């Protein structure tokens, strides 16, 4: 088996049906659609091969190292129910192949070159198991759910947010005025847009100064600890550290970071935020490029697992009822990944492996994108308390102003939490509770008339296969 | 001057009967036997010219000795050594190394002293041959 | 048009058919598949909206800033030939929205949230136009094609490479021995695998020392300048700079970097490489996650355009005849993007916009993945001279050894270049030239017998639409 | 595992062997053996080179490496100390070493010792054709003095430096981080 | 020992008929042909002794061959190479380089190892001739 | 190979009549004439072996020429040069320097290239003689 020539991956020693994975093994699922003629066993072994220690032809240098330990092994292949030509493939990897405390190395191995293979039509990474031995090498999130709520002294309900609208255009003076009117109205957080950085119309260092004056003026007049997600996303790391150090110098509670910057750049801020007492917010920009398609890419639950290990306190996980793509059961899957310390296997919610995080900090999930006061009963029923609800359009787009829009969303949420704890069903009586609160609250009545019939309903692309 | 790089250097030159006994130990434990040669016997010089491929699955000590005599005919005035390679879970390295053939006269080393900052000296070892 | 309520994107002012784009405008193409019922004009305006300055409901803060300048405008929509329900959409963006010298800001705007939209089934970014005003803000590649060849003193043929096999397993001592036998045989470059970093079996600092001794020993015995692509990919930037500084300290010619690390992390090394005289190599790991699918993702030609602006000297562009996905005409498109200073619109090669780079350094493209000595005539005809050909399996997997395998590939290439310049047709006579060279060269004859009928032929997924 | 800090020997000892020994209800207690889980060992970096890594650097295989302690323990001046080292390494020894109590005494300063032994190492290396070494003692009162002794040992081009156990696990883990980042073998 | 600096090195020594064909390709694309010689064939040694001025506007491959034979008579034991120079908007560099005449016996390279900080080595390549 | 260190190097070798005329200019302006010799003609090598003491108060060009012929008899295969020294308020330095006697065959310089950090090279010029 070491003579010169081209041999099949199943014959080379990558497929083993009788193999039982150990407790110290990285497990990965692959939703493989093979080409016409290619066997699913050969398709699995090709994925198991190139992701670890294989090439197209046999080399004599394989006899030097103990290959039986280093080679990844595909152990079982099962057909996906519903689809005629699609297969689940379980691949086991050993800890000897992975670097301690590196997301970049983990992705270079598993999702390296397996996607661009000719014998496969479409491959998708569904779920990934991490052993207890591997999770302990990572530091985890800087604060978590517990650590953040103690800093802000806010308990018993979702934290409210709003994106400063419009996205681009506003100068430093006027940008802070929208922030000031938002936070004083009743919002816990305001934020920068993902594209806002250091544009010619408004410099970053000017924005940072004017929002911090708006935060402290709102904090004095309400008596609450307010915050603004300061966008530090830059071209280089040298610029990025300088933006973060100035954010610390002003005394900001929390800074935001885009997903585009890369896992190597993300892990650097996670180390920085812990060593300077800062809460980290992640905005998933350009995630839908490789997440939305059900047949090809990487499922968000795997990305959420990597981002928990990298060390982020906040993460956008999606809204089931919002303007963006999301299926209620699949969305709840992403929420359970970043919150629960130990999650059991559940096929309707898209969990395939029993994951044990072993005392890593809980990432607080953020629901954002096309939501308002009328959607409040559905949001509280699906997720719970330890979430962040963001109303970008639903606050500023209010007919009365910004202060009234912030009050309308705050009154709506406070009425729902009070009704839920008393023993009233928030799924059925939900709309009636909001109408009853509108009798004494005038800004809430105006908000319900504006966005009453406005609902984003479309067929979800990323759906479950066991329903 | 005699270069003592490797095992059995202080002992007198090993006869073919003694070499055959040493290889028999290496093949018994399950090591790959390889022949290497050079004209530059510098300390910390890692890579010597390999005489073909290492003998991985060979259960005969006589088979190595044929390749050793073939290497002596091709390279008379060179340092020939035997390297036994371990292929286990933790080791993955050379286990035994000993010079079997050394040239008629051993080359000496000249040391050049470059004066840097303070009293520190950079040393350069160079072979006369 | 500023009263509170939900209005359509076409009515809001994002679609304009009579609009003619200016010379200082970032243009983007989108291959949009809309949902059943959604109009292509509305689908275009939704993409044009969210990528710049829009939200689902109208805000009063829009009246503050001059929105007519900041809003992105979709100017024409044309149906894609061949497909019944797919449309090309041309979106124009103004320079006021983009930060000077930042890839991360450019991606946060254009490919931000437009993919995850519910009214769109699948969207793909086909091509992007950059104005002369925008390209000049970027530094470009550290050396280029011209700068690199002058350093190595190698002219008139493709530079040869080989990946050290197997991928993982080899210890520091043995790893350098494969490198030594490769470079002395006739190869110009050896390289680390993309997953190799700092594993428990072999530490990085040990690898760096042993390969550099192997490089210099090969350089003394051949009389050529040899190199090894040293993988610096790490978890954090602090670890990554320390790996690069030690690579400089040994006196290495060229270091390699994975694409996963992120554009923010990439631009930091590009700044470092110029200031320390280093050539940068890019390995595209995990690119096929969002590139391979024809209906959804980002085409590689756009990624190549970003990577040229970021500043990389080498880039894997793909092989038409290799084991990995690639269509001959579409592959040539990626090569023309990174080499040619000015490229005209060509629909068969996938070029849609007339791009003027204005004196940015030429990125040298790398052909790798499942190629051998028998494929030499096809490689030289498709691309040309200013390329890097890498034979990972085709060198070490040789029956005689590593030195013979390196000689076989070198003799094969030298025979083809000599035949091409004399006036012989390398497309037809190609196989006969290699057979005639095998009469005097014995390692080449053994290489042709091993991989003679072995050819990777499969249906390409990423294909042209104008054929 | 919830009780232990990731990558700290000092924290592990503060928990287990903390106050249990000094208890009145116990006459005598002894810690015999300890099991570490796979989850806990991975947090630590481990030895800088190991058995495999060291033997490849010295190019010595198939037998035990030979050493000798420079006698007498204390007394010898910088000039004469190197002469004993020179005669040892040229005779056939792979290593010479400093005594555990030798640091920076009034009779012989450390920076003088470091210079004279390195000349003796290279003279022996040229005459035998083998890579020779001397275990340079870096044990100091403070960490600031200890890093300065190590950086000068690297500057001369020493293969291996030695450290006493007394200095403490917190001080030991600091050199282990330093030796990996500067290619040094730790004794 | 054989110095493989440049193109067509692994192939056998090029005859005058083959050289004339290679220059014809260079003049066809519009490159300036220049002859260079040295006795020091070090790697990364940039500047060789130029034999006159480069032939910019010459549409005959035979004219280069006369200057090549003239250079061989003047310098018998030297490395003669042909450099084709591109003069376009972006290139402005050498495109082709190949040794046409190499001496009777090729000189070897001696490598001197200077030990610096840690385990790092400064390498010095020197020609014996 | 010809070492061009100093004035009048590109001109043909100066005759005794021409040297006497050049010294006459140096003594006229009031400079101290000194003879220096070496076998090591390195660039930036500052100090050559002085032939006695410099002639400070000598108003005859013939007196220098006697000491020049005496130096040629003692050192035939050495580089002899004349140094005119100015002794004013601001100068206090050498004004004229020219080789009057150079050996039968001029020694060449070998350049050794030490590769350091990045692409930087330390150069070492060494005389073959
Ligand atoms: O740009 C936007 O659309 C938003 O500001 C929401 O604004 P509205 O509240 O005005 O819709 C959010 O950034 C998206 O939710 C991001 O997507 P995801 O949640 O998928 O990260
Ligand atoms: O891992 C591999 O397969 C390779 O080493 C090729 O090895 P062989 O030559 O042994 O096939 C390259 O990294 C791929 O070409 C990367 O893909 P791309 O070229 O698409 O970046
Ligand atoms: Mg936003
Ligand atoms: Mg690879
Ligand atoms: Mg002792």
């Amino acid at each position: 088996r070491y003579k010169a020539g081209v041999l099949k991956y199943a014959q080379m020693g990558y497929w083993d049906g009788d193999y039982v994975p150990k407790d110290t093994d990285v497990l990965a699922l692959f939703r493989i659609t093979p080409q016409e003629g290619v066997d699913p066993v050969e398709a699995a072994a090709a994925v198991a091969g190139e992701s670890s220690t294989a090439t197209w032809t046999v080399v004599w240098t394989d006899r030097l190292t103990a290959c039986d330990s280093y080679r990844a092994k595909a152990y079982r292949v099962e057909p996906v129910p519903g689809t005629p030509g699609q297969y689940f493939c379980y691949v086991a990897y050993d800890l000897i192949l992975f670097e301690e405390g590196s997301i970049a190395n983990l992705t270079a191995s598993i999702i390296g070159n397996v996607f661009s293979f000719k014998p496969l039509k479409a491959a998708r990474l569904e779920d990934m198991r991490f052993p207890v031995a591997y999770v302990k090498t990572y530091k985890g999130p800087p604060t978590g759910i517990v650590g953040e709520r103690e800093r802000l002294d806010k308990f018993g309900k979702p934290l409210l947010g709003a994106t400063t609208k419009p996205k681009l255009g506003l100068s430093g003076k006027n940008y802070g005025r929208v922030v000031y009117e938002g936070l004083k109205g009743g919002l816990d957080f305001m934020k920068d847009d993902e594209n806002i950085n250091s544009q010619p119309f408004m410099h970053w260092r000017d924005r940072f100064l004017y929002v911090m004056e708006a935060v402290n003026l709102a904090s004095a007049q309400t008596g609450e600890v307010k915050g603004h997600y300061l966008n530090i996303t830059a071209g280089t790391m040298e610029e990025m550290y300088r933006r973060a150090e100035f954010a610390k110098s002003l005394g900001s509670v929390i800074v935001m970071v885009d997903l585009i910057i890369g896992y190597t750049a993300i892990q650097s801020i996670s180390e920085w935020c812990r060593q300077n007492d800062m809460i980290l917010h992640m905005h998933r920009a350009g995630h839908g490029t490789y997440t939305r398609q059900k047949n090809h890419g990487i499922s968000f639950r795997v990305i959420a697992k990597w981002l928990r290990l990298a060390g982020v306190d906040h993460l956008h996980c999606g809204t089931a009822v919002g303007k963006l793509e999301g299926d209620p059961l699949t969305v709840q899957g992403y929420y359970n990944v970043c919150r629960e310390p130990f999650n059991t296997v559940d096929l309707p919610r898209g969990i395939f492996f029993e994951q044990d995080w072993a005392d890593l900090r809980k990432v607080m999930p953020v629901a954002s994108g096309g939501i308002h006061a009328g959607q409040m009963h559905q949001l509280l029923s699906l997720f719970g308390d330890d979430v962040v609800l963001q109303f970008g359009g639903g606050t500023i787009g209010h007919p009365m102003g910004i202060q009234a829009g912030a009050t309308a969303n705050r009154v709506a949420l406070e009425a729902m939490v009070l009704a839920r704890n008393e023993g009233r069903n928030i799924d059925v009586e939900g709309p009636e509770i909001l109408r009853a609160a509108a009798k004494w609250c005038k800004p809430l009545e105006a908000a319900l008339d504006t966005w009453g019939n406005i609902t984003f309903n479309y067929t979800s692309t990323d759906t479950s296969d066991f329903v | 001057m005699r270069i003592t790089q490797g095992c059995f250097s202080f002992l007198p030159d090993l006869t073919d009967e003694q070499i055959s006994a040493q290889v028999d130990y290496c093949l018994g434990r399950g090591w790959a036997v390889s022949l290497e040669h050079t004209d530059d016997p510098h300390p910390r010089n890692t890579y010597w010219e390999m005489w073909g491929m290492p003998m991985f699955d060979l259960r005969d000590p006589k088979g190595v000795m044929i390749e050793l005599d073939e290497c002596r005919k091709a390279w008379p005035g060179r340092y020939i050594r035997i390297n036994a390679f371990d292929s286990t879970r933790g080791f993955e390295t050379v286990t035994m190394s000993f010079i079997v053939n050394r040239p008629e006269v051993e080359p000496s080393l000249r040391m050049e002293r470059t004066e840097v900052d303070g009293r520190s000296i950079r040393y350069t070892h160079s072979i006369v041959r």
